[PDB]
RNA sequence: GACGGAAGGGCACCACCAGGAGUGGAGCCUGCGGCUUAAUUUGACUCAACACGGGGAAACUCACCAGGUCCAGACACAAUAAGGAUUGACAGAUUGAGAGCUCUUUCUUGAUUUUGUGGGUGGUGGUGCAUGGCCGUUCUUAGUUGGUGGAGUGAUUUGUCUGCUUAAUUGCGAUAACGAACGAGACCUUAACCUACUAAAUAGUGGUGCUAGCAUUUGCUGGUUAUCCACUUCUUAGAGGGACUAUCGGUUUCAAGCCGAUGGAAGUUUGAGGCAAUAACAGGUCUGUGAUGCCCUUAGACGUUCUGGGCCGCACGCGCGCUACACUGACGGAGCCAGCGAGUCUAACCUUGGCCGAGAGGUCUUGGUAAUCUUGUGAAACUCCGUCGUGCUGGGGAUAGAGCAUUGUAAUUAUUGCUCUUCAACGAGGAAUUCCUAGUAAGCGCAAGUCAUCAGCUUGCGUUGAUUACGUCCCUGCCCUUUGUACACA
């Protein structure tokens, strides 16, 4: 999908530090939770990612519950140019 | 009872029963912080409201 | 807040019904059998009752860490107000939810319809159950759909104890 | 039902032709550069954009619709 | 950047949709559940609605 | 096995008798067919299509029709391309249009993309005669199969039954069958009963203070929320109690059971429901589903979106309902009686009270996230007091004109409410046909569902409350055996 570099870089930055990105299947919204871009700019960004691996997708009641896999860790590390030994989301804070 | 319009016109009903209690207890605040962490139960709402004013 | 009890208790049932299908689709390959929810202040408890909890836990807490994030990032919970607990179900072969998922994985691997049905009826009746039946509908080497009744045991079909003693 | 036996109706999309856009300057030797097509006073794009003069009207392509600059 | 493509959808059947499959026919507005009547029966046991009478 | 204008037995008011209110006749609301149309989207056709798809369609919904946009064609490969591979836009032109859709034009945007191949995605597209699921129906009637042992060379049969008794394959019993599994029954929910239990300022009463009016000899009728206490009779519902055909009198050879009386809140399975087997249908739904095989389509789109129109058009036929054909009634005052319910958070729901207005309604505030406020939903039929006096009348309110308002961005094909005026057909409905056995039929209104607004629909509830059976197989039709068959697509 044709989208500017400001909108796409706000998605992959939020995807790496959190792991879970959800988006209700509802258009002409353009303002949703914790992401500045449109609802359309979130869904088609990661739907471009599903056909090459790197992410797992479950539908779940029109809400699009997404799941990052271990292969998409290397792709977002090269994209954002973040250094190694910092993997957020996988390691638990204290016990559980 | 049917998803389509064909068939005899059979209707289907459902019900959910809601039960509600309230107990007035002139209690000190020390036993208030104990009674909330005890007697927990799923599907049960526990509300504590301010006094008569 | 400020929701009437004729709507809040209904929305709590929608909350259970919404999480029934998602933890069925996501935890399909882990032997899902049903959940229960326990709401307490400062910590909401959702018990994940499955057959195999190591695959739910994953390698040193990676999959169960994501399942807590799948809930609170859409349902608008604060971070740290929801904990999902994994629990292994007791006596696998007594709940028909996990045995229905076992029918799906045998047919996707290429196993025959007669052997996959007979393997479960021999498993349920030896697990300590009173009776079981397996009904398979659809086409079975045909262009026209049929139905077979693989029943074995003591099964009643009418009345109140149907709502208490069988899982469908 | 829907064989679409309507008339011709020749319609197409836009072009966005790649002409020599940045070949329009007035450079001198030793050493000054006199820039034609004078800029705007837009406080969002500071001294970077230009204006196109068609007929008694200078328009900014960066801003979308309505900013009237005349010369 | 879209003056077009929008329509007032604050009322009627097209204003809302079912939270199960986005169906517009046979929807329940009562009790704030918004389930269509075909998918309500498959999930009535999950919510707590049972058949007594 | 099916079917008999075959026999025996049994049952049903989706069957009939004794009846009740009807429909069919009239207007109108709505659904279907037909006709018409740019489109009048399309399923369903005896029960088991037709006020059905929860379908009370102004946009949306909608799939139809006439036009204009958008890519939201993932990714892979190849090619073009930083000297710009493509995005956006004013004014004018153009367009229904303040869509740059395209064009006159020259700034913009930066590889996120474009072109082609390959492959996906979407579809209320086709196929329910590829299906899953769910429902309807055959059966709302009592049926339904295995283990082992008998009969037969076998298909099969016995068990699963001559008789008697029940709503029932219910049982008593009889017996090459003996013991079991389903359905029925049981169970569950609700309506009825407990002057007993645990309790209640979110349910009520009594008493004591204050206080208003009438009689005044002590009274009577009301008001007032932490004044002050007691109680749980009603109302609410936790745990329980309670009919079991009990007791008694007859009847069948005892026995299962039936009938009558008394007692008792209740003696038709206490009344009414929920659940409801085996086998089956080319029953219905691909238009509930991101449940789905296959096929078609995939960009001047059978994707999606916007504007407008349609689904409401019509010489005619049918179905379900509404209002009526009055004086057991209309009309005007007055009497004034319920239950099942439902209601607003990051908003605009149910509405009391006070003003304005003939009404519709408007306005200012308040209570209630609810046994609290709306709400005692002081609803209608009804009851009283009057007018009316038989005349298509004052019964009937269809049709049609003008105006005032509400809902909504938008109401023209009048959304709907209100006021004036118009005031037709219809004088008890032919042949036929539907529903119903007690607080049921019928009359009556309310709430809820769909809902921004609109039922004349439907799901529940309450008020008033009959006549006539307590049977039979005559008609329609269903079970059990016996028998006939050239039927098995029965
Ligand atoms: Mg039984
Ligand atoms: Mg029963
Ligand atoms: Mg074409
Ligand atoms: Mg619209
Ligand atoms: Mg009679
Ligand atoms: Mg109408
Ligand atoms: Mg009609
Ligand atoms: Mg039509
Ligand atoms: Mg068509
Ligand atoms: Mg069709
Ligand atoms: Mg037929
Ligand atoms: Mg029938
Ligand atoms: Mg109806
Ligand atoms: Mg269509
Ligand atoms: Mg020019
Ligand atoms: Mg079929
Ligand atoms: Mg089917
Ligand atoms: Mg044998
Ligand atoms: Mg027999
Ligand atoms: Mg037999
Ligand atoms: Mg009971
Ligand atoms: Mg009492
Ligand atoms: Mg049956
Ligand atoms: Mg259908
Ligand atoms: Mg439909
Ligand atoms: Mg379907
Ligand atoms: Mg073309
Ligand atoms: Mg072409
Ligand atoms: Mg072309
Ligand atoms: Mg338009
Ligand atoms: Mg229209
Ligand atoms: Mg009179
Ligand atoms: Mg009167
Ligand atoms: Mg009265
Ligand atoms: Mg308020
Ligand atoms: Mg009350
Ligand atoms: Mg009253
Ligand atoms: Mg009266
Ligand atoms: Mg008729
Ligand atoms: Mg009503
Ligand atoms: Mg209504
Ligand atoms: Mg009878
Ligand atoms: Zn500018
Ligand atoms: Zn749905």
């Amino acid at each position: 999908m044709l989208m500017p570099k400001e909108d796409r870089n706000k998605i992959h930055q939020y995807l790496f530090q959190e792991g879970v990105v959800v988006a209700k299947k509802d258009f002409n919204q353009a303002k949703h939770e914790e992401i500045d871009t449109k609802n359309l700019y979130v869904i088609k960004a990661l739907q471009s990612l599903t056909s090459k691996g790197y992410v797992k997708t479950q539908f779940s009641w029109q809400y699009y519950y997404y799941t990052l896999t271990e292969e998409g860790v290397e792709y977002l590390r090269e994209y954002l140019n973040l250094p190694e030994h910092i993997v957020p989301g996988t390691y638990i804070q204290e016990r559980n | 009872k049917t998803p389509n319009g064909e068939g005899s016109k059979t209707w289907e009903t459902y019900e959910m029963r809601i039960h509600k209690r309230y107990i007035d207890l002139e209690a000190p605040v020390q036993i208030v912080k104990r009674i909330t962490q005890i007697t927990i139960e799923p599907g049960v709402d526990v509300e504590v409201v301010v006094a008569s004013n | 807040a400020l929701i009437s009890k004729k709507r809040k208790l209904v929305a709590d049932g929608v909350f259970y019904a919404e999480l029934n299908e998602f933890f069925t689709r996501e935890l399909a390959e882990e032997g899902y059998s049903g959940v229960e929810v326990r709401v307490t202040p400062t910590k909401t408890e959702v018990i994940i009752r499955a057959t195999r909890t190591q695959d739910v836990l994953g390698e040193n807490g990676r999959r169960i860490n994501e399942l807590t994030l799948l809930v609170q990032k859409r349902f608008k919970y604060a971070p740290g107000t929801i904990v999902l607990y994994a629990e292994r179900v007791q006596d696998r072969g007594l709940s028909a939810v996990a045995q229905a998922e076992s029918m799906k994985f045998k047919l996707l691997n290429g196993l025959a319809i007669r052997r996959a049905a007979y393997g479960v009826v021999r498993y349920v009746m030896e697990s300590g159950a009173k009776g079981c039946e397996v009904v398979v509908s659809g086409k079975l080497r045909a262009a026209r759909a049929k139905a077979m009744k693989f029943a074995d045991g003591f099964l009643i079909h009418s009345g109140q104890p149907v709502n208490d003693f069988i899982d469908t | 039902k829907k064989v679409y036996t309507t008339p011709k109706k020749i319609k197409h999309k836009h072009k966005k032709v790649k002409l020599a856009v940045l070949s329009y300057y007035k450079v001198d030797a030793e050493g000054k550069v006199t820039k034609l097509r004078r800029e705007c006073s837009n406080p969002t794009c500071g001294a970077g954009v230009f204006l196109a003069n068609h007929k008694d009207r200078l328009y900014c392509g960066k801003c979308h619709s309505v900013y009237k600059v005349n010369a | 950047e879209n003056v077009w493509f929008s329509h007032p959808r604050r009322y009627g059947k097209g204003s809302r949709q079912c939270r199960v499959c986005s169906s517009h026919t046979g929807l329940i507005r009562k009790y704030g559940l918004n389930i269509c009547r075909q998918c309500f029966r498959e999930k009535a046991n999950d919510i707590g609605f049972n058949k007594f009478r």
